[PDB]
């Protein structure tokens, strides 16, 4: 009278990201309200995409400064969310806990010198296929890129494209590859006035299309 | 482009403005419920253990993602692997109250012990980050309020706990690896051993 | 009065290492910069180490690079100054002081200044 | 060395004095931040002068200061008897070094 | 939700599942200022 | 020009000519106040929500990136706010806060000013993500003022001032002064900061 029951073998046990519920064990409770509780996030990336964060350059500074030298190249960084240069952001700090991503990437570029400094900048991306990033800006002018000046408006936003031969691109590194499977952002100052001691300070963001996936649990 | 940078108004460009096309975006496993919806693991555990999620690690999935929020409210659920019988108690309850049975006490199955608890705290959420102190002056001590409970069993070897419903509301920073003397961090990454 | 004193001075032999406490009073010694400034006997004032409220930012001279330590615990209302590897050169009266007025709240103000602790360094 | 100070100046009770301040090369500007201290013998040094204008509450009106000639200037107007003694210049040069001057012995005839 | 499957309803009541919530008298305050963000050129385009 | 905004609270007035506009916080608006903590007990004071003044810092050029400043902003109140602190065991109220960095267009650097609820001594790597908090800059070449409104916020619904302080007004340099023959040699920091939407609960006795 009693409906017989197959009770599977490999099926059961824990799996940490299992979809089940546990068994309840004490009963009605009635949480105080937190109605319209200012702040509240229910993803990620909204926050990485409204709130920019800060790169670091040289000895750990967020802007990089004009050169008294000739050269014009002021920052090269490796594309990969695992970059030196991106090591203290939001974004690489939630991309460490996903496995791959996807999308567009946004920079700022935020010029804070006095009134009596103008500057033009470039920013160039670098596809992979080259041994070497371009070191001037008559060379990298031939891929993507924008120039910019200085004025009223402080703050310019370039969007780094997802160009890949894969749908989704690694967020982390191997050591087996000396070139990074992305490409590289360079960024150059075209000509200055009387600019020097006078600083880039440059943020990312998330683009509307980034995308992260697969969650990990590394050490991080 | 080009916005002006003080007002910190958000600037989210996009491809178009050099003749791109923006893709579709599906965002599902950056959803704060569906990230914190996993069994992470309490390490130091004792006897008599009281449930408070910033004993997590400061580096794990969860931990880290909990951290990154000022406040935070969740029902939780725990997995337990304890030698004895095991009993919980409410935020409010006395310690000498974890010796009774007639508090919500579970008998040792054979693997483990798997529950479902409710938020039982007195605070609308709880925060992992307290500037002050509720006794009546260091601010490095949380609150004794903010915990989900305590359990107590003869000896506790494992401790899980879930956080379900999970809400984050104020994001604070959170940090990847320190990279030096490097290009990028460069770590083993799973490959077919050939 | 917002006022500093200091002590553990003394006479040590060269090569020698000792730690001069620097206890302020009068104040919240967490909302303050401290400085240490050696004077020799006829001769002037010599600027030896810099720390911030919360010890973000450390400066040591030139001179006095490596050999000097200055550390604070602002919750015993003290500052440190560990020297290590003292020279002949570096018997001279050392003063704590208190960089911060009403007006001032930087690291160029050095208005609150100690009594003085006499280091005496010789064979 | 660096700062160059007089080492010794003499002004009559009641009169005006005004001392000398600057580096051997360049030129002393507010982004040196100058400061001056009063320093009797026996007795620590007190704080007089601040930012090259500015003066602590405490200190009486006489002690004034300002930039003139690309250097450091302390001018004290109506000496009293109790201005004698060891007047000290601060200047600020990277962070990892903070200059102070030869120290002028002002005597108070 | 969050991260459940079961297509089938829970065995128990919503009561004794989770802690109920009350109100007083959409939310997300960051899809907001991402929804919100400037999009586009500034100034005049050639 | 837009750029000429006045904010008005209670009878103070402060304008200002070189406006980038006001930061919202983590919210437009106060949730509910009469919540069941405090049985219908609680009432508003108007005569508290004026603007205050206070002194952060001197911006100099010796300062380098990272260098903060901070501000628990319940703090030492003279005025009709530290009568009600000292007069009522719960309080709550949001906070508008207008930081000040007067130099001129000829000096360089910028000044990151944010909100930080429930501050905690941030490392050196954190100080690259203090963005994620409602803030403005400062440019000397666009700005001499930020102004920010936050609500309330924190584990219980009224606070007890004298435990617990849920904001701290963190100042820090992005990009270090920058002093032209022509500049202002330094800046000095000011705060005009104006509880909102003050309520009070719960009478105390008098202090003998």
């Amino acid at each position: 009278g009693i409906v017989p029951v197959a009770c599977s073998d490999g099926y059961g046990g824990l799996v940490t990201t299992d979809p089940k519920t546990a068994d309840p064990a004490y009963g009605m409770v009635y949480n105080p309200p937190r109605t319209n509780y200012p702040g509240r996030f229910t993803n990620l990336l909204d926050v990485a995409e409204a709130c920019p964060t800060f790169l670091c350059f040289d000895d750990g500074k967020p802007y990089v400064v004009t050169r008294a030298d000739e050269q014009r190249l002021l920052a090269k960084f490796d594309l990969s969310l695992a970059a030196k240069h991106m090591s203290n952001t939001y974004l690489s700090g939630i991309a460490q806990y996903y496995a791959q991503y996807s999308g567009t990437i946004n920079l700022h570029f935020m010029f804070t010198g006095s009134t009596d400094s103008k500057a033009r900048y470039m920013v160039a991306y670098v596809p992979p296929g080259v041994t070497t990033p371009p070191d001037t800006p008559e060379r990298a002018a031939h891929c993507i890129h924008a120039e910019w000046d200085t004025g009223l408006n402080s703050k310019f936003t370039f969007s780094i494209p997802y160009v890949s031969a894969a749908d989704y691109a690694y967020t982390a590194s191997d050591v087996a590859d000396t070139t990074n499977v992305q490409g590289w952002v360079c960024i150059y100052q075209i000509t200055h006035g009387k600019a020097e001691q006078d600083t880039l300070v440059v943020s990312v963001s998330a683009g509307k299309d980034f995308e992260l996936r697969l969650p990990i649990d590394p050490r991080a | 482009t080009t916005a002006t940078g003080e007002s910190a108004d958000p600037v989210t460009t996009t491809v178009e403005n050099y003749g791109g096309e923006t893709q579709v975006q599906r965002r599902h496993h950056t959803d704060v419920s569906f990230i914190m919806d996993r069994f992470v693991q309490i390490k130091p555990v004792s006897p008599t253990h009281v449930i408070d999620l910033m004993q997590t690690h400061q580096h794990g999935l969860v931990g880290a993602m909990l951290r990154a929020a000022t406040y935070y409210f969740s029902d939780l659920e725990i997995v337990v692997n304890h030698t004895g019988r095991l009993t919980w108690v409410p935020n409010g309850a006395p310690e000498a109250a974890l010796d009774n049975t007639s508090n919500p006490t579970a008998y040792h199955k054979a693997p483990f012990t798997r529950l479902a608890l409710p938020y039982t705290a007195p605070h609308r959420v709880l925060a992992t980050v307290y500037n002050g102190n509720s006794k009546y002056r260091l601010a490095a001590q949380l609150p004794a309020s903010f915990n989900y409970g305590a359990i107590r069993a003869t000896e506790i070897q494992e401790l899980l706990v879930r956080m379900k419903r999970a809400e984050l509301y104020c994001p604070r920073p959170l940090l990847a690896v320190k990279v030096t003397s490097q290009d990028r961090h460069k770590q083993k990454i799973i490959a077919p051993a050939k | 009065e917002e006022k500093v004193v200091e002590s553990g001075g003394g006479l040590v032999q060269p090569g020698g290492s000792l730690r001069l406490s620097c206890v302020g009073s009068g104040f919240n010694f967490k909302n303050y910069e401290i400085n240490w400034v050696r004077q020799a006997p006829g001769k002037a004032l010599e600027w030896l180490a810099y720390i911030t409220q919360t010890s973000d930012f450390i400066y040591y001279a030139d001179s006095v690079k490596g050999r000097f330590t200055i550390s604070r615990d602002n919750s015993r209302n003290t500052a440190y100054l560990q020297m290590n590897n003292l020279r002949t050169e570096d018997t001279a009266r050392y003063f704590c002081t208190r960089a911060g007025l009403t007006g001032c709240k930087s690291r160029h103000c050095m208005y609150v200044w100690g009594p003085g602790a006499e280091v005496v360094v010789s064979s | 060395q660096t700062v160059i100070q007089e080492p010794a100046m003499s002004v009559s009770l009641g009169g005006t004095v005004t001392l000398t301040c600057g580096f051997i090369s360049g030129s002393v500007t507010g982004t040196n931040y100058p400061s001056w201290f009063q320093q009797t013998p026996g007795q620590p040094p007190r704080l007089l002068i601040y930012y090259a204008n500015s003066r602590p509450t405490e200190v009486p009106s006489r002690f004034s200061g300002a930039i003139s000639g690309n250097k450091a200037a302390l001018t004290i107007t109506g000496a009293q008897a109790e201005d004698e003694a060891d007047y000290f210049c601060c200047l600020y040069k990277t962070n990892n070094n903070i200059l102070f001057g030869g120290g002028t012995h002002l005597t108070v005839l | 939700s969050g991260n459940t499957g079961s297509i089938i309803n829970n065995y128990y009541m919503q009561q004794y599942q989770n802690s109920m919530d009350t109100q007083l008298g959409n939310n997300d305050w960051f899809s907001k200022l991402a929804s919100s963000a400037f999009t586009g050129l500034f100034g005049a385009l050639l | 020009e837009d750029r000429i905004l006045t904010t008005r609270n209670g009878h103070t007035t402060s304008t200002t000519q070189s406006s980038v506009g006001v930061t919202y916080g983590y919210s437009t608006g106060e949730d509910h106040v009469s919540g069941p903590n405090t049985s219908g007990l609680e009432t508003r004071v108007v005569q508290a929500e004026r603007f205050f003044k206070k002194h952060l810092f001197d911006w100099t050029t010796d300062k380098p990136f990272g260098h903060i400043e901070k501000l628990e902003l319940p703090t030492d109140h003279k005025g009709v706010y530290g009568q009600l602190v000292d007069s009522f065991a719960y309080m709550r109220n949001g906070w508008d806060v207008e930081v000040s960095a007067v130099g001129n267009q000829f000096n360089g650097g910028c000044l990151l000013v944010a909100m930080v609820p429930e501050f905690k001594e941030f490392t050196t790597r954190e100080k690259y993500q203090l963005t994620l908090f409602p803030h403005q800059f400062i440019s000397p070449r666009t700005n001499m003022t930020a102004h920010i409104t936050v609500p309330y916020l924190g584990v219980n619904r009224y606070d007890q001032y004298n435990k617990h302080k849920p904001w701290t007004l963190v100042v820090m340099v992005v990009s270090p002064l920058t002093t032209s023959s022509i500049g202002a040699s330094q800046i000095k920091v000011y705060t005009n900061i104006a509880p909102t939407h003050v309520h009070v609960a719960g009478e105390l006795p008098s202090k003998e």
